[PDB]
């Protein structure tokens, strides 16, 4: 076949304009956009197409593209067919088309990214799900599954309603279970809610979701810490199954010298008090968060972006320190690109030795040993090596974003929960855990993963949830 | 839901109670432990500690003092009004061993926070010598309560307008000075009374727990924002403690933490109460 080399573009908000705020950076296709890349597609066969399989729960992407081309004329039929495929596999594309880091699942793996731009599945696939949101139309796919519930009298209960519970819970509603979400926030949404800013995925997309619960009957109780507010053992006794959703929510923090200096946060902190708490709109909103003239974020990941540039929309000059090179960093590529276009400096092969502060207990400089690149590790990346170098840099507010690890005081509480070395849960091939009955999914057995793995498992678990009660 | 508030009682100027319906947290509160609350959809989280339950009555008590925006804003609520969220019980339970001669020092609203403690340490089967310490005469609350659940009650005022004239810090010497048999202190209020309570007791070796109060967001483990350094290692407050033991606390790096926000915090007090001059 002839092959479209440049992928359709996406609109997207001015630097100038978007830095003054926490909107939406990238404004998402068209009708008439998304067509034009939908053409781009060859069609390669189910059986075959590599997207499919680098997509971790194998949505039919051809055939979704394919109902967009095939409705040329009629977008809301359109739109209608290509969800109705992509939901086959996939409960949550508006926010999977919008954060997957594709480089290295479905677009990674496009027969046209060998030459040129691959197709924009993500985008796409966004462009399914916003366009059906606007329109009623994921309403409509929904009501439909809601016809169907046949209630079969079983109760369970879903500890965390991050993507892996919030996806479990509608997969077992519509299953007929009756399903109630503890969660211990005071929102739910987890990382999506918390971690992840509205300047990449809006909150609206998320109270969808919780919207879609509510249609299901699903039920969500927050400000509940089990283990401490409800116990393990008083949620066995009243539910046939649990399916465990707790994520990797702990801070990693190094023991550097000064780390508990004023203006050091963590990047759960600080993404916490700007994404949950709203405390960039302060005094509005009464959770106040403080930053100096410079900032510095430490770490090269989806954390350390999202932390530069909320840093970066409250005022601060910011800098990423990060001990590889820009090749290494783990982010979505999209991403590290907006946060260069917005202004985020960045120092690579860099790490921090100590944190120095001034008379009154407040961050005044980090010093910092240089590196230099190795041998490949075993994530295949070129390791990290201290030169014995180092130097010292101003910086008047630090955010730590070294990656998250889950709660051990949480799974210690929780009797008979084999639990491995890293914190994550233990399970077997249907994310049973030690416990019978006890499943799990999600970050909390996978450490620090994709919302898509954390959807995917918590439609695993539900299926596993209902053979281990059918039978 | 959100959380009614069944009871409101004004102990002392700028010291509320709120009987709060929770019975989960009701059920499985003891005592050192604390919530997280928040009032509506603008404002913050703030934790406070469980003074009392009443598992007949499904509830948790609090007693807020007022010293900012949230506690101030707090203390016009009433009965029948309801708290959006409240989260519970947080920390670990004080540790209740029968120990001897225990004293305990609650400063200002802290005298309402060691009342539960006070209370399972006497049940427990130890000496209880209770130190109360207040600005002012018109500050003084809860004499009697503690005095229920105390052997020995103490109560001082820094300007002598009641009881002992002094600090807390000036009862307790005054105990050690006599040779009085003490094998533990725990002392729970503001920052710079717990620094000095166990800087008094370290020379003497007298085992001191402190119920830590740093900065607390979520208040589960997930941020750090609650971070102190005990026996040079970082620990939570929130999911470690709050309580450790005072003699291993960094106690000048808590309170440093504690004022960072200052600056802020006094422009959202001063925005509240210029938005209601008018009246
Ligand atoms: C800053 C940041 C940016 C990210 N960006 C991306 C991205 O762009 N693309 C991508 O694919 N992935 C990204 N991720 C990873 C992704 O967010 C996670 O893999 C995913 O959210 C895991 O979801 P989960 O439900 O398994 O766990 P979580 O999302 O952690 O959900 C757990 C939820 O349950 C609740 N809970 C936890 N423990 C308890 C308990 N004991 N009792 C009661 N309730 C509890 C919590 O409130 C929490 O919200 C990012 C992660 C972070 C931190
Ligand atoms: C575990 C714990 C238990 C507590 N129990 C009680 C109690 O039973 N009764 C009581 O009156 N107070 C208690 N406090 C203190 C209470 O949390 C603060 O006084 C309250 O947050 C003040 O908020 P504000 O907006 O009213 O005043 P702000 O202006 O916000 O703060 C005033 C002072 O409170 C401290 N503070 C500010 N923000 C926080 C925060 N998020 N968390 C903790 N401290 C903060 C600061 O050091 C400051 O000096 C407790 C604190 C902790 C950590
Ligand atoms: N799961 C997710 O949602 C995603 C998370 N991330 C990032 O990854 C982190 C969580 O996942 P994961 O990548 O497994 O976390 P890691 O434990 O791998 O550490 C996070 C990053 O920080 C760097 N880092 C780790 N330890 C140290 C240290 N002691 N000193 C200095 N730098 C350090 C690493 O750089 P390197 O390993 O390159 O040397 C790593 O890329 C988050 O902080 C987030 O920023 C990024 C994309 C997606
Ligand atoms: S690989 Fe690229 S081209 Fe072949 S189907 Fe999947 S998307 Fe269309
Ligand atoms: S889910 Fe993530 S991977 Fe699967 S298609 Fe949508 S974007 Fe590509
Ligand atoms: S308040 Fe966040 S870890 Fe303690
Ligand atoms: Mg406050």
């Amino acid at each position: 076949p002839r092959l479209i080399k440049d992928r359709v573009p996406t609109p997207e908000r001015s630097v100038g304009e978007r830095v003054r705020d926490f909107g939406e950076v990238n404004l998402g296709y068209s009708w008439e956009l998304a067509l034009r890349e939908a053409e781009r597609c060859l069609q390669c066969p189910v059986e075959y197409a590599p997207c499919i399989k680098g997509c971790p729960v194998h949505i039919n992407i051809p055939g979704f593209i394919k109902a967009l081309r095939e409705n040329r004329d009629n977008p809301s039929k359109a739109v209608r067919e290509a969800l109705r495929i992509i939901w086959r596999d996939n409960t949550l594309p508006a926010i999977t088309g919008r954060v997957c880091p594709q480089e290295e699942q479905c677009e990674g793996a496009c027969v046209v990214g060998k030459v040129g731009d691959p197709i924009n599945i993500g985008k796409l696939e966004r462009f399914v799900a916003d366009y059906a949101r606007e329109h009623g139309i994921d309403d409509e796919l929904l009501l439909e599954e809601i016809k169907g519930i046949k209630r079969n009298g079983k109760k369970v209960a879903i500890i965390g309603a991050g993507p892996a519970g919030l996806t479990c819970a509608a997969d077992l509603a519509k299953m007929g279970y009756e399903v109630t979400i503890y969660e211990a926030l005071h929102q739910p949404g987890g990382v999506l809610i918390y971690g992840i800013p509205e300047f990449r995925l809006p909150k609206e997309i998320v109270k969808k979701e919780l919207e879609n619960l509510r249609r299901l009957g699903v039920k969500i109780e927050t400000n509940v810490l089990v283990g401490k507010t409800i116990t393990f053992e008083e949620l066995r006794e009243e539910y046939d199954a649990i399916f465990i959703g707790t994520g990797a929510g702990t801070p990693r923090i190094y023991p550097w010298p000064g780390v508990n200096l004023n203006g050091i946060y963590s990047a759960n902190e600080f993404l916490t008090r700007i994404n949950l708490m709203k405390a960039y709109k302060f005094p509005e909103y009464d959770t106040p968060i403080k930053v100096g003239k410079r900032v510095a974020v430490i770490g090269g990941g989806n954390t350390a972006m999202d932390a530069a540039r909320s840093a970066l929309r409250l005022g601060a000059e910011v800098w990423i320190l990060y001990r590889r090179t820009r090749k290494e960093m783990t982010a979505r590529e999209e991403e590290i690109k907006h946060a260069e276009e917005e202004g985020v400096k960045f120092m690579f092969l860099v790490t921090p030795k100590r944190f120095i502060g001034d008379e009154n207990g407040n961050l005044k400089a980090i010093e910092l040993e240089k590196m230099k690149l190795g041998e490949p590790d075993e994530s295949g990346r070129r390791r990290p090596i201290p030169t014995g170098e180092t130097f010292i840099m101003e910086f008047d507010t630090a955010i730590i974003a070294i990656g998250q690890t889950p709660n051990k005081t949480f799974l210690e509480t929780v009797p008979g929960l084999k639990v491995d070395e890293w914190g994550r849960i233990v399970v077997d091939e249907n994310l049973m855990t030690s416990i019978p009955g006890v499943f799990a999914g999600g970050d909390a057995i996978r450490g620090e993963a994709t919302v898509i793995l954390a959807m995917g498992d918590g439609r695993k678990a539900a299926k596993a949830i209902h053979q281990y009660l059918s039978k | 839901m959100m959380f009614k508030i069944l009871r409101k009682e004004r102990l002392a100027p700028g010291i509320n109670l709120f009987e709060i319906e929770s019975p989960r947290i009701a059920k499985h509160a003891k005592p050192g432990q604390f919530v997280m609350i928040r009032l509506h959809e603008k404002g913050e989280r703030i934790p406070l500690t469980i003074a009392d339950v009443d598992i007949s009555k499904g509830s948790i008590t609090i007693v807020a003092q007022e010293v900012g925006k949230t506690t101030r804003e707090l203390g016009t609520y009433e009965a029948g009004d309801y708290i959006l969220d409240v989260l519970g019980p947080l920390g670990k339970p004080s540790h209740i061993d029968y120990f001897g001669t225990v004293v305990m020092i609650g400063g200002g609203v802290g005298v309402a926070e060691i009342y539960p403690v006070a209370k399972a340490m006497k049940e427990k089967g130890n000496y209880v010598i209770s130190i109360l310490g207040f600005r002012t005469k018109d500050l003084v609350f809860w004499e009697d309560k503690l005095r229920s659940v105390s052997d020995e009650v103490i109560v001082t005022t820094n300007d002598g307008s009641y009881g002992m004239k002094g600090f807390t810090t000036h009862a307790l010497q005054k105990l050690i000075e006599e040779g009085r048999k003490i094998d533990l202190v725990h002392a729970v209020g503001p920052a710079i009374m717990m620094k000095a309570v166990a800087e008094l007791t370290k020379p003497y070796g007298i085992k001191t727990v402190a119920s830590l109060n740093p900065i607390m967001v979520d208040g589960t483990g997930m941020c750090g924002a609650c971070r102190v350094t005990v026996g040079g290692e970082v620990k939570f407050a929130c999911v470690d403690g709050p309580e450790f033991d005072a003699h291993l606390v960094d106690w000048d790096q808590l309170m440093n933490r504690l004022a960072y926000y200052r600056d802020l915090e006094k422009i959202s007090l001063e925005k509240w109460e210029r938005e209601r001059r008018m009246v």
